């Protein structure tokens, strides 16, 4: 029973503290992950390829 | 004045042009990986280039006789075909033996005995080869007139005899390896069947293939002088090119490995 | 500097190449035991690994939810399987546990050692078992080879406690791995010239179907 | 009273959480993100192939420098690479022979172990005597190690099959905490950005959210219907993306809490092993057991390469510490470095 | 009277005649004791019965050829000499066989099957040998007129051509069981005795079948002769060490 009540009682502590938990809205998140994205969209070799001078794997 | 080709030497041509593509085929999909580098596959690749050059010997041969007039360098085309010839039985029993070394050292397979037995073994059938390819290139001819020309224009009588020596004793070994490995083959065969016969056909196949194959070429040789009929020479050498057009498919293709990148 | 970089590559690329040598001698072996079926009798932090020789071919042995770590095992040569011939039914627990390893759809190219282990309670229960119906409509194989001394009933259940692994064994295996029963008992010491021949034949097998023989 | 009120209460907890979290989205992204640009095609291919392994390969992590590479297999070899010149700086002959996870030190001195043994050993490569020798050997698990980061030069998270994930010490070695609340395997544990957050995948269907210094659970994502065997963060530290067995890659955000977007498409039914993000931030790269290392597009959720051409099953995955290379290791004791 | 022979003949008779004298007295050992029915007991008898009457079939003909008009009946005894010739080559390999299943089978040879190959073995070895014999009495036959016959007279060449193949091919069957014996006793576990009967055999009657396919016929018959020589030389060593040297044969020959 201990060990029974002791779960449940953790279980409960968990859920209450995860219930109250501010929930951003999904737009300005992707809208965040838009603006890191353009703002590092250059700095992408796996989507902009270089030549061979700056380039060490030849 | 050049001669004018029969249909048996178009015949001749046209194999000799198929078994070098089918080679060529083969050798570039074995070579095409590293990853292949296996005993046996080694094996197969030296057996396809031995083909190889058997098909480009005879199309060379075919070319520098029908086509440009020529006569004085057709001598070492024929000392390459049969150099060719020798490293293809010797690499077919190189193959057929190696098969029951890894089915009887099954616990001691994948060591470097395995590596100095096929490399001894290959070295020892090229230089077999070489050896038979360079003796019709040397005193034993029938050019000079001093000795007896066979059933091969070019040729003489001791070659002949002492090729056909050699095939007829490799030929036993093979069928007493084959022997064996049907033994082995039927233990397993019956103790598989003890819990509830394949086994074998695929041997007589392989047998079959190469007896019907090369034997006639070689007998009606012995009992044979220079005079016999034009057609006999072509009649026998049919097969034994044709031989290569069976080998290859058989020892690199039915294998599950080679098949897939052949899809591709 | 890079001389000395190249000569360090290579040196450590021959001692690789020569440790690589080394490895490519021995076989390998799992041991799935029931859990208390003479795990230590067999025997001739949590892996435990044995080393003996036959032959001086090397071999490597070594031991253990297990849904998983199954998968650091995909090359092992053969499986040596530990059962108890008592039967609670706890030999449906060995029974399930086998079938689950049949068909893992990862393992298809290993084959089961199976050692039934413990005859002499077997033996010694029978004569002085029966919870499964399917035993009394059962007959003894017509090619039954027992030892001497041996009464009907015992060779009945032997043989029927044997002929419940390998009804499932040869049933969905398309022809690449295979069940071997040696029946032991607590009693016996030849049990590592029963692994031998076993590990011998199976990579016999394997080779002869690459050549596509049988 | 023994355990009905609690989950009676937990039930309508979970049912007003839910409530709250559903009502507390407007729609997904793909409406926001369809109108970018489809960048299309992807362009990568083979520069130095590394090879030289006995066995099939489990783990690689890629250096602070984008250039060191360490790599370990089932033959207890640990070997240093460098794929610039594919030499061998340094090989580490380990004890066990199942090893199913390593790491590299941010600082690049310590290299940590571990796999079915129960154990994290790590190595030290600033001897004097100029070999490398076993260095503390913190245990005290119940099961496989499974993955093991590098919070710091002294700190060191772990996993296990046993449903534990607590932190060491290099100094005398104890777990000053002990995060608990899963029920499965804790396949694996993804390492902040900014070292004070991570966030782990168990095997029950579930990878809920973990503090750094309090263990101290805070949030779920209850996910995909079947196992799960990877996660790794976005580069901003706001989102991760979870693989699963069901050739279902999807992405999870820390605000919406519940699922973004699907990766899932019904031409292959086989099993995931890994995920990378793309530098920028924009492809995700899928593991798959086909042996393909598919590439999808992070917002536009659809296939955007193929590019492949491993022959045994692909496990690691990863990306340079700057846009310098993709390398994957597969089972065939080769490591494809691909730019 | 008017063939007044030379001494090679005379020669030729006193071998077969001292191979027909050894090959009784080691026959008579054998056959007296009636409890030998080993697999090695009863294949060393056709071996022994076969070198006798190839021995026996020589020294008749050299007898009835220089006494009497014995063209028909010297047909039939080179017939006759070619079947105990035969005979001696093909029971050889039989029991080369036999002593290698017998050393690899350490354990498990010993069974009802092996008599049953022993028959086997020795039903080919006769079959062959009377299928090969059989020719110098059949269609193929020099004295009938344009036939280009071999070597000797009354041997079509096709025919002892034939005969060199069948022996050639034999000597492969051969060549690699003495290779499998020394890798059997190699790997599980003698070879110099190997090695030497290896050696007698192939130099003792390997001249002969090679000195026919080089040459064709109308050739000096001193060559024939002195190719045919080692032949009566094989045939008379072959028992005296193959089977006269375990205690099988003194034992029962003393008491
Ligand atoms: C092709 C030729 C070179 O090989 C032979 C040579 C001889 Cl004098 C006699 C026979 C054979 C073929 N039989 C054979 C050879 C070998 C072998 C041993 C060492 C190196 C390579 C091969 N091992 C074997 N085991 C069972 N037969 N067998
Ligand atoms: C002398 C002649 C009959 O023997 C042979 C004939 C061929 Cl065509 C090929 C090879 C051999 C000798 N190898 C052989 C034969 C037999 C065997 C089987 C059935 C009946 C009698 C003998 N069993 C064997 N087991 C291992 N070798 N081996
Ligand atoms: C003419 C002789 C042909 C010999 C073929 C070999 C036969 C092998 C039989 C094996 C039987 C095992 O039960």
């Amino acid at each position: 029973n201990t060990a029974s009540i002791a779960q449940a009682r953790k279980l409960v502590e968990q859920l209450k503290m995860e219930a109250n938990i501010d929930r951003i809205k999904v737009s300005k998140a992707a809208a965040d992950l838009m603006a890191y994205c353009e703002a590092h969209a250059k700095e992408d070799p796996l989507l902009t390829p270089v030549p061979a001078s700056e380039n060490p794997f030849r | 004045p050049l001669p004018s080709p029969k249909a048996w030497d178009v015949v001749l041509c046209i194999s000799g042009t198929l078994v070098s593509c089918e080679n060529a085929l083969v050798v570039a999909i074995i070579v095409g990986t590293p990853a292949f580098r296996a005993p046996m596959f080694l094996l197969v690749g030296s057996l396809a280039v031995a083909d190889l050059l058997a098909g480009l010997g005879l199309v060379l041969h075919f070319a520098a006789v029908f086509c440009i007039g020529s006569a004085e360098m057709s001598l070492v085309l024929v000392g390459v075909l049969a150099m060719a010839f020798t490293a293809s039985i010797g690499s077919l029993l190189a193959i057929t033996v190696d098969r029951y070394l890894s089915l009887y050292n099954a616990l001691t397979y994948y060591s470097e005995t395995t590596v100095t037995r096929t490399y001894v073994m290959l070295a020892l059938v090229w230089g077999g080869a070489l050896g038979l390819g360079l003796l019709p290139v040397l005193a034993w001819n029938c050019l000079d007139g001093l000795t007896t020309c066979g059933v091969v224009y070019p040729l003489s009588k001791n070659h002949l005899v002492v090729l056909a020596i050699a095939f007829f004793m490799v030929f036993g070994i093979m069928l007493q390896l084959y022997a064996q490995i049907c033994r082995i083959v039927c233990r397993h065969a019956q103790q598989i069947a003890l819990q509830r016969r394949k086994g074998i056909a695929t041997l007589a196949v392989v047998l079959g293939a190469f007896a019907a194959c090369w034997l006639p070429f070689t007998v009606y040789c012995l009992l044979g002088d220079a005079h016999s009929p034009p057609l006999y020479t072509y009649l026998t050498l049919l097969p034994a090119t044709y031989n290569s057009m069976i080998n290859p498919i058989i020892y690199a293709f039915r294998n599950q490995d080679v098949q897939k990148v052949l899809w591709a | 500097e890079d001389k000395a970089a190249v000569e360090r590559s290579k040196m450590i690329e021959k001692q690789l190449q020569k440790d690589k040598q080394v490895y490519r001698a021995t076989h390998r072996l799992l041991l799935l035991g029931a859990g208390e079926s003479g795990k230590s009798t067999i025997v001739k932090s949590g892996i435990f690994e044995t080393k003996f020789q036959v032959d001086k071919v090397n071999f490597h042995m070594f031991d253990v939810e297990r849904r998983k770590w199954i998968q650091c095992f995909n090359d092992v040569t053969a499986i040596i399987f530990v059962v108890a011939s008592s039967s609670t039914n706890r030999l449906q627990e060995a029974l399930n546990l086998f079938k689950s390893i049949w068909n893992n759809r990862w393992l298809r190219t290993i084959s089961v050692i199976l050692f039934l282990n413990k005859q002499d309670l077997l033996a010694e229960k029978v004569l002085a078992e029966d919870y499964f119906p399917e035993f009394a409509r059962y007959t003894t194989p017509e090619d039954a080879t027992p030892e001497p001394g041996e009464d009907p009933r015992v060779t009945r259940a032997k043989y029927f406690i044997r002929d419940e692994f390998l009804r499932i064994s040869t049933a969905s295996g398309d022809g690449r791995h295979y069940c071997y029963p040696h029946f032991t008992c607590a009693v016996d010491t030849e049990n590592i010239r029963r692994v031998f021949n076993d590990c011998r034949d199976i990579i016999q097998r394997m080779h002869l179907r690459q050549y596509e023989l049988l | 009273s023994e355990l009905d009120q609690l989950r009676q209460e937990a039930e309508q907890l979970k049912n007003q959480i839910r409530d709250a979290r559903k009502a507390c989205a407007d729609a997904t992204l793909s409406q926001i993100t369809n109108n970018i640009d489809p960048v299309g095609r992807i362009q990568m291919r083979t520069r130095r192939t590394l090879r030289g392994h006995l066995a099939k390969i489990y783990a690689m992590h890629w250096g602070t420098d984008s250039r060191l590479l360490v790599s370990a297999s089932q033959d207890g070899k640990l070997i240093i690479w460098d794929s610039y010149t594919t030499n061998k700086v340094h090989a580490i002959p380990l004890r066990s022979s199942w090893v199913m996870t390593c790491a590299y030190a941010p600082s690049g001195n310590y290299v940590a172990c571990g796999g079915l043994d129960n154990i994290c050993s790590i190595y030290n490569l600033k001897t004097r005597e100029g070999n490398v020798r076993v260095s503390r050997e913190l245990a005290g698990h119940t099961g496989y190690l499974s993955c093991c980061r590098f919070l710091d030069d002294n700190q060191i998270v772990t996993s296990s099959g046993d449903t534990t994930c607590a932190l060491w010490d290099i100094e005398t070695g104890q777990q000053t905490t002990t995060f608990t609340g899963h029920t499965g395997d804790v396949m694996s544990l993804s390492l902040a950005p900014d070292t004070r957050l991570f966030v782990s995948g168990a095997c029950d269907a579930s990878a809920k959210l973990w503090d750094v210094r309090e263990g101290m659970c805070r949030q779920t994502f209850t996910g995909h219907e079947s196992d799960i065997n990877a996660i790794c963060f976005f580069p901003n530290g706001n989102a991760f993306a979870t693989g699963s067995d069901d050739a279902t890659c999807r992405l999870f955000d820390l605000r919406a809490d519940q699922e973004l977007m699907t990766y899932s498409h019904d031409n292959i039914i086989c099993g995931i092993t890994s995920v990378s993000f793309s530098k920028s931030g924009r492809l995700l790269l899928a593991g798959y057991d086909d042996f393909n290392c598919n590439v999808w597009d992070a917002l536009k959720a659809d296939r955007a390469g193929v590019l492949a051409g491993h022959d045994n099953r692909v496990s690691c995955l990863g990306v340079t510490d700057d846009g310098m290379a993709v390398a994957t290791g597969s089972w065939d004791s080769f490591l494809k470095i691909w730019n």
